[PDB]
């Protein structure tokens, strides 16, 4: 179980932190990116997901 | 044609003046292959013996 | 009669290296063969003295192999002789296939000579695979995480024998570990098999260039091809030598003396050499499942070989057809090698994908249908009627 | 003293093939400042840097200093 | 070659012969080499730099 | 021992080829045969005659793919210099 | 791929040590040393070199044990249990900056400055890219490239945003042996000693090879002769056909 | 007679098999083994106690002594093996005998 202080992390930074071994991503999304990401179509994706079924706060990708 | 009259062979014989020529040349080269084979064996065998001799890091002397 | 044939032991070395008749003409090419004996050796050998000095944990691996090139005496010696040992391993042993390809080696009734060849192809792959892991460089930790993934493709259960393979949550102390037990278990597989391959060799002996029978003609294996295969061993040890003492790294990769990284996989990933091929056939297809089938395809393909082969001779000797596309085959391979060590992007994913098609039609399209042409014109050029 | 590299690269930047290839990053570097003072800089997905031409020029400088650096070293 | 029938008379050298000259090239050989290679690096060597060096 | 399968080799003195009658073959001792040094001004100008007649068959088609990785490669070049950058967008994605 | 993303290709400068009979100029792996220690050792470790391995290479005996007495190690416990440290000795290795990962990128902005035991062979370009690398910082960034808070430019680096500053400067060093420490003398001289800190069996290496490379070239000739003749009475073999009455 | 002999060389081998085997535990038996039969061969004139430090691989039974020691207990299983291959070779040519003694010929069973 990792905790990540997110007050730390600047604005459009990739920061990358171990959980059980494995890599665990987290950006601080700028709200040009929040944009792209909520502005494509299903139609697109091999597999279709909208970013707010991956995300809870627009703001961290995680 | 006859079996008795044997084909020519002058392009391939030397006229043998010094009957022991080829015999000291094939000689002289299965023995010098002899001597760096056994050098070299020797080196190889001794190669890999040595790597089993104490390592330079535990040579230390208390 | 001589001790040599009556003694249970003798009459073995004595059947195969002493008194096998061999066909008057082999060429060098027949060489090979004695050639893979040697690397297998020299594999070996190096291997289990380095082996005394070698840990397999994984807090220790990368460091006990710095340990062999530091501090053991000859140690690099023994390293770089392994590692090159390898690559040499795979460029006699395309050689040795080839040469099989070109003159219809794997014909009747050498089929079987030739499915266990393929056999002893894909343990070696394994094997050095192994070896390559326990070096635990950056490649190594990558390359230990893509292949066992390959097994991921299986539906259903395929996630669970990776899981099963890592032995635990991902590539860690317990894979690496499996890894080095393995690498030391195959090469004596390899050893057996390579024990049955000769044995069918012994049952109808070799073929020869001129792609016809040999019991006309044949001389000892003793003397005249003892002495022969010295001229080649000493030939690829000059070489072996050239790249131990002056080159060590020029076939290795920088990015493999940096110790393994689970968080970041390096910005440009180049696999072994003699895996390239086989790396860009995979990259071609845009699909996972597909792609990591096909690549295995690639290999299997070789079994087809004696059956498409519709020719009423062997080998290409006499063929200006097939010996046109048996080089076409040849440089398009090499093609394939070359797009393995760019990056995907635009002429050469393109390229890669013509270059795989080419690779299988070749066994599939191209020889059927050019041995049966080349059949007919053999016949039209000489019958009156 | 002063550094021997430095001294060769000065000289080189100096010569006929040089001075064209100092040129033409110099136009480029003209052009990218005009590009930058306009209204809308920040937004415009196709910002052009002179990289391209720096490294022309460099790989020149490369070319003359290398094997001759090493004869003024110790 | 009248030189190889002194010593050997028509016949092949011998194990024995060849096992003995063989540790004599051993030595004789290493030490051209070390020389050759010493003196291709003069100046560069630790010898010739602890020289020129006084502590 | 135990009967074995029928093969197309057998062992000295009945091999499995053909009866043979008629032909006859000579030779001469390799001691007797002039040191090896007569492989020139005789064997010269005979031998690189084994290529002369096959280098076409490895050259077409090597040439030919020589041409296509170059022909690529220049390309991939253009692609990502600044002159390209925009057919670079045209036929990436 | 951009050049920008590659880097810029480090051109061929002329190292004494290039060769297959040459050895590593062991005067300037001595030099390079002491840029390493007084420059260099400040944010990078060199965890696979130990102190013995420099004595009868770049100093004498007497120099580096009086340079590992400098440090401090742990030592064995007392009689009593209480941990207690100790000077260095030869079989030790040469201590880093930092005492942990951590520690290493709060010191450096966030980044970690890799340990230069094996850097000359972890790289495509071996010294010609160290000594680049090192002598390739433009005072300004080419027109265009918006370089990073903390960063700095470097064409050599791949992406040319590396997170280390040009660190040597004309005479920051007062060199022992008297030559004169300009930064391409500098760069020049920390690379033949980390070249030598990754490859420590160069010298040495190449003399065993010159000595192998001998003996298989003349086996491999003298087993063509041998050859030859073993198979002339096949080679020059003649047959005559007499078709045999019915 | 070959049968028999080459089936006292596979004694030989296992008992060095099993030995470094027990090595390899690194328990009390296993250092003062490893200790006791390395020195055995200290017994050889003039050179005993070089083989000796040659196979320890330093001043004493070490971290280079049971490393070589698991190599080896690896190794030798499969030399084991082939030496069993000979073994039954060497039966195949006269067969098994019998509680008898004499002669099989007249009556075999598959
Ligand atoms: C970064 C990439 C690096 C690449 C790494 C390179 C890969 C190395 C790995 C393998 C190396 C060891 C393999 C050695 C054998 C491979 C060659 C082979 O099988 O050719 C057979 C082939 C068949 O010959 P043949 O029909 O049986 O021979 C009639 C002989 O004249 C009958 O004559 P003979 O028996 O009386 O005497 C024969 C001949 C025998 O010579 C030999 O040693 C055997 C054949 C070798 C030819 C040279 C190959 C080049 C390798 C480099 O001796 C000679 O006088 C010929 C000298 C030829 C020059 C050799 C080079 C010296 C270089 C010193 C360094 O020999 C060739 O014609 C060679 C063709 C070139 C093929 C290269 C493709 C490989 C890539
Ligand atoms: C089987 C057929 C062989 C196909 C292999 C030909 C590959 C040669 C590729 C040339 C190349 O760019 O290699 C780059 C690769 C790596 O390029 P790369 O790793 O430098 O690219 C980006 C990485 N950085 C930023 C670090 C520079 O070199 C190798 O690892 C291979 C060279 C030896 C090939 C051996 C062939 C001998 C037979
Ligand atoms: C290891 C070798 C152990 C040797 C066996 C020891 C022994 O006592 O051998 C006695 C044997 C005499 O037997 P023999 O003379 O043939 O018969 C009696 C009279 N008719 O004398 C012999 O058998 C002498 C044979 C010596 C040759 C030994 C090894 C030759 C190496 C090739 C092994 C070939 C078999 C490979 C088997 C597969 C291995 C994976
Ligand atoms: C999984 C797939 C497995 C199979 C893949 C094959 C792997 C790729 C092979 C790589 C190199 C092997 C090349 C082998 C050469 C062909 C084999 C052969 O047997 O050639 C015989 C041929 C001429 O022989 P012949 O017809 O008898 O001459 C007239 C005498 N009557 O000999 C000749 O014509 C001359 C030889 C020409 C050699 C060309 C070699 C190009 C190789 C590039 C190397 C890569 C470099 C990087
Ligand atoms: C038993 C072993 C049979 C070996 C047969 C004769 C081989 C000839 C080897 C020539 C090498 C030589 O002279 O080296 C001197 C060379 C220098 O001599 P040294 O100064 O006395 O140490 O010794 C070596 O380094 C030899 C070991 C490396 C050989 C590299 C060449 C590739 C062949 C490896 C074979 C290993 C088989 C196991
Ligand atoms: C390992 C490979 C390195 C082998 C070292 C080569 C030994 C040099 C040969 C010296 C010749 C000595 C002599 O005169 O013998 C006369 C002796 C009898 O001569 P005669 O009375 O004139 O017929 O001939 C031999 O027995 C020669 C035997 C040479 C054995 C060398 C092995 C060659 C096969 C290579 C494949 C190996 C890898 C497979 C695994
Ligand atoms: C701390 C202030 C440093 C000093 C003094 C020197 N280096 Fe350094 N180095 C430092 C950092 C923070 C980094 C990381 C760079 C990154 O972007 O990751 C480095 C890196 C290097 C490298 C590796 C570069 C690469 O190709 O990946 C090299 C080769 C290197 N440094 C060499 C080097 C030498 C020889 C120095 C003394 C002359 C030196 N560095 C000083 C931080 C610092
Ligand atoms: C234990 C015996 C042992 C055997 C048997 C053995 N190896 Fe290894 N191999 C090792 C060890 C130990 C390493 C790690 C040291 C090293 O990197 O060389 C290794 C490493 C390797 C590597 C990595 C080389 C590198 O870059 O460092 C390859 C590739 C390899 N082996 C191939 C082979 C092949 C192919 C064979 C046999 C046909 C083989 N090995 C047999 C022990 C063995
Ligand atoms: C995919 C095929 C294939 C592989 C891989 C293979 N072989 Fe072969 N081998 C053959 C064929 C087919 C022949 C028959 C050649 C002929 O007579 O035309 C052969 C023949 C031989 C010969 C006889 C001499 C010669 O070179 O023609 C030897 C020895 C031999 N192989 C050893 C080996 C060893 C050792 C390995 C690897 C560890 C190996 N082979 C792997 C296909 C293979
Ligand atoms: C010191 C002697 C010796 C040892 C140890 C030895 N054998 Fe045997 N073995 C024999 C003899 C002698 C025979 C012949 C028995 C007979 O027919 O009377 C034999 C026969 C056999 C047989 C035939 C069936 C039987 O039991 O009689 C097999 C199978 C066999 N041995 C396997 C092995 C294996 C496997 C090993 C050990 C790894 C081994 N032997 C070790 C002496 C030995
Ligand atoms: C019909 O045509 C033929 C043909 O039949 C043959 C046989 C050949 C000749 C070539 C060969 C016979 C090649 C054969 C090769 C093998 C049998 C290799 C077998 C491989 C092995 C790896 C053996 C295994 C080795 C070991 C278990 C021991 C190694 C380890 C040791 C010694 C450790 C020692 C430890 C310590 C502490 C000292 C031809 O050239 C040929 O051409 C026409
Ligand atoms: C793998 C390790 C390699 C070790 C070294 C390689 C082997 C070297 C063997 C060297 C010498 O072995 C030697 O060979 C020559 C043949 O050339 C033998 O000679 C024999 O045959 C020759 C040739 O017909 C006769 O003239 C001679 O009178 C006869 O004794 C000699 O008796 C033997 O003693
Ligand atoms: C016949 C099996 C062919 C092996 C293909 C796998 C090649 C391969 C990859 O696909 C890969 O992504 C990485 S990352 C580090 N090493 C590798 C590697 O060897
Ligand atoms: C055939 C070899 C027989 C082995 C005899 C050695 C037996 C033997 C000892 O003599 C000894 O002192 C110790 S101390 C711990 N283990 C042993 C042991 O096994």
């Amino acid at each position: 179980k990792v905790e990540v202080n997110l007050a730390a992390i600047p604005l459009g930074k990739n920061v990358v932190v171990k959980w059980q071994g494995k890599p665990v991503f987290i950006r601080h999304r700028t709200p040009h990116e929040i944009q792209e990401a909520n502005s494509v179509d299903m139609s697109a994706l091999k597999d279709p997901q909208t970013d707010a079924d991956r995300v809870k706060d627009p703001q961290w990708l995680i | 044609k006859s079996t008795y009259r044997t084909p020519n062979f002058d392009d391939v014989l030397k006229e043998n003046n010094d009957a022991d020529k080829g015999r000291s040349y094939a000689y002289f080269m299965v023995g010098a292959m002899g001597l760096l084979s056994s050098a070299g064996a020797k080196s190889t065998v001794e190669t890999f013996i040595s790597s089993m001799t104490a390592t330079a890091d535990v040579l230390a002397m208390a | 009669m001589a001790f040599r044939k009556s003694n249970v032991y003798l009459s073995l070395v004595n059947s195969y290296i002493i008194d096998s008749p061999q066909p008057s003409s082999i060429n060098y090419w027949w060489n090979m063969g004695s050639l893979l004996g040697l690397c297998l050796v020299i594999q070996i050998v190096t291997g289990i003295f380095m082996a005394m000095h070698y840990s397999s944990n994984i807090e220790l691996a990368f460091s006990s192999v710095e340990h062999i090139m530091r501090d053991v005496h000859n140690g690099y010696i023994l390293r770089y002789l392994h590692a090159n040992g390898a690559s040499f391993f795979f460029m006699v042993m395309f050689m040795h296939m080839a040469k099989g390809l070109y003159y219809g080696s794997y014909r009747s009734p050498r089929v079987t000579l030739w499915n266990v060849g393929v056999i002893i192809f894909t343990l070696t792959i394994a094997t050095a695979f192994l070896g390559y892991c326990c070096v635990y460089g950056q490649m190594s930790h990558w390359g230990a995480t893509v292949i066992t993934n390959l097994f991921s493709a299986i539906p259903f259960v395929g996630n669970d024998i990776v899981s099963w393979l890592w032995g635990g949550f991902s590539v860690s102390n317990p894979t690496i570990q499996r890894f080095f037990a393995l690498h030391y278990l195959v090469p004596f597989i390899i050893a057996a098999m390579v024990i049955m391959h000769l044995m069918a060799l012994h049952i109808h002996g070799s073929s020869n260039p001129l792609g016809i029978t040999g019991n006309l003609d044949r001389i000892p294996m003793h003397s005249y091809f003892i002495f022969k295969d010295l001229v080649t061993v000493f030939l690829f040890m000059l070489i072996l030598a050239l790249f131990v003492f002056y080159s060590p790294n020029t076939l290795g990769h920088p990015d493999n003396y940096i110790p393994g990284n689970p968080l970041v996989t390096p910005a440009s990933i180049v696999p072994e050499w003699y895996l390239l091929p086989f790396y860009a056939i995979l990259r071609s297809i845009p699909d996972k499942l597909l792609g990591v089938i096909t690549m295995f395809a690639a290999i299997l393909v070789l079994l087809v070989l004696p059956f498409t082969d519709r020719s009423v001779v062997r080998g290409n000797t006499f063929k200006v057809l097939s010996k046109f596309f048996f080089f076409i085959f040849v440089f398009n391979f090499v093609l394939l090698g070359q797009i393995g060590a760019c990056h995907v992007e635009v002429p050469y994913v393109l390229m890669g994908q013509i270059a795989t098609f080419i690779y299988f039609a070749y066994f599939l399209i191209i020889v059927p249908v050019i041995s049966t042409i080349e059949n007919v014109l053999f016949y039209i050029g000489r019958v009156n009627k | 003293v002063t550094d021997q590299l430095e001294d060769l690269r000065e000289h080189f930047k100096n010569t006929e093939e040089g001075k064209a290839l100092v040129h033409h990053y110099e136009e480029c570097a003209e052009r990218v400042k005009i590009q930058q003072q306009q209204p809308g800089y920040a937004d415009l997905e196709h910002k052009e840097d002179c990289v391209e031409e720096f490294f022309h020029l460099q790989h020149y400088l490369d070319t003359a200093t290398a094997p001759r650096l090493f004869d003024k070293l110790k | 070659s009248s030189l190889y029938k002194t010593f050997f008379k028509r016949n092949a050298v011998f194990v024995g012969t060849i096992f003995a000259g063989a540790f004599v090239f051993q030595t004789v050989f290493d030490t051209a080499i070390t020389s050759w290679y010493e003196n291709h690096n003069k100046g560069k060597l630790w010898k010739d730099v602890k020289a020129r060096i006084a502590a | 021992g135990p009967p074995s399968g029928k093969t197309y080799m057998g062992w000295w003195g009945h091999m499995g080829g053909p009866k043979q009658k008629g032909i006859t073959s000579y030779a001469v001792s390799p001691y007797a045969q002039k040191p090896l040094q007569g492989i020139f001004h005789n064997a010269v100008f005979n031998s690189f005659r084994r290529f002369k007649s096959q280098f076409l068959y490895v050259l077409i088609p090597a040439g030919i793919y020589w041409y296509w990785w170059k022909n690529g490669n220049e390309y991939n070049e253009f692609l990502y210099s600044k002159a390209g950058r925009e057919e670079l967008e045209r036929v990436n994605v | 791929m951009t050049a920008a993303e590659h880097g810029l290709h480090a051109p061929a400068y002329a190292w004494s040590h290039n060769g297959p009979f040459e050895t590593f100029d062991h005067a300037s792996i001595r030099r390079g040393y002491q840029v390493y220690r007084e420059v260099c050792a400040a944010c990078h470790s060199l965890d696979r070199v130990a102190w013995r391995t420099l004595v009868g290479v770049s100093h004498t005996n007497e120099e580096v044990r009086n340079m590992a007495e400098e440090f401090e190690y742990d030592d064995e416990p007392d009689e009593q249990g209480n941990p207690k440290k100790r000077p260095g000795k030869l079989s030790d290795y040469i201590p880093g900056p930092y005492p942990n990962e951590q520690a290493a990128r709060a010191a450096n902005q966030g980044a970690l400055p890799p340990d230069l035991s094996l850097i000359v062979k972890a790289r495509h370009g071996g010294c010609d890219y160290i000594f680049s690398l090192l002598t390739g910082y433009p005072d300004e960034p080419p027109a265009g490239v918006a370089l990073p808070p903390g960063s700095n430019y470097n064409p050599y680096f791949p992406g040319g945003s590396i997170a280390m500053a040009r660190v040597l400067f004309d005479d920051m060093v007062e060199y022992e042996d008297g030559t004169p420490a300009t930064t391409s003398q500098m760069a020049k001289d920390v690379t033949t000693f980390l070249n030598w800190c990754a490859e420590p069996e160069h010298d040495e290496r190449k003399r065993l090879g010159l000595k192998t490379v001998i003996i298989l070239s003349s086996l491999y000739l003298l087993s063509i002769w041998v050859k030859k003749f073993k198979w002339a009475g096949i080679k020059t073999r003649k047959f005559v056909f007499n078709p045999p009455k019915p």
